[PDB]
């Protein structure tokens, strides 16, 4: 249920970001576009350097990234800044892959990201009232 | 290996972004 909703949002964001195209999960995506695009624009150069270091070879070479996304939270801190920074890098990575192969898909990547968030941060996510909290946290 | 270098980078941006919202919220 919470996995399903996260995967929807994350996948859709990543999917737009790569293809350039297109209740509460609906606002979570608006928020994601607004904020995520910000961090990608703001840190395009750092993401690029990191992306080159990922040696990510194909739509399924997501294990290096998953290792990375895990060590982020490896200090005991979770916040939406980190979470949203992870998804933005996911989008930034999703866009590169199409440069490399217009065919390749974002599913493995969306699932990679969701796995780490939902399955290792479940309790934290829950404590925050879920994507409702994320939406509230970034309200304008 | 270098995984610690990349996670440290994303960690910072996330915190940077978090610090910015935490502020915009306190006011």
């Amino acid at each position: 249920s919470l996995y399903r909703q996260s995967l929807e949002i994350i996948s859709r964001y990543l999917r737009e970001q790569a293809t350039g195209a297109k209740a509460t999960s609906r606002k979570a995506l608006e928020t994601l576009r607004r904020v995520g695009d910000g961090v990608q624009r703001n840190h395009e150069t750092a993401f690029q350097g990191m992306l080159r270091k990922l040696d990510i070879k194909n739509e399924d070479d997501v294990k290096s990234l998953s290792r990375v996304m895990i060590h982020v939270f490896s200090d005991g801190v979770t916040n939406w800044g980190r979470i949203v920074t992870l998804i933005s890098f996911g989008a930034f990575v999703a866009k590169h892959l199409k440069t490399i192969n217009q065919e390749s898909c974002i599913e493995p990547l969306a699932e990679s990201i969701t796995d780490v968030l939902v399955r290792t941060k479940r309790d934290w996510l829950v404590k925050q009232r879920g994507w409702d909290g994320f939406v509230e946290f970034f309200h304008v | 290996a270098s995984t610690k270098k990349l996670s440290e980078c994303l960690k910072r941006i996330g915190d940077e972004l978090d610090s910015n919202m935490e502020l915009q919220r306190m006011i």
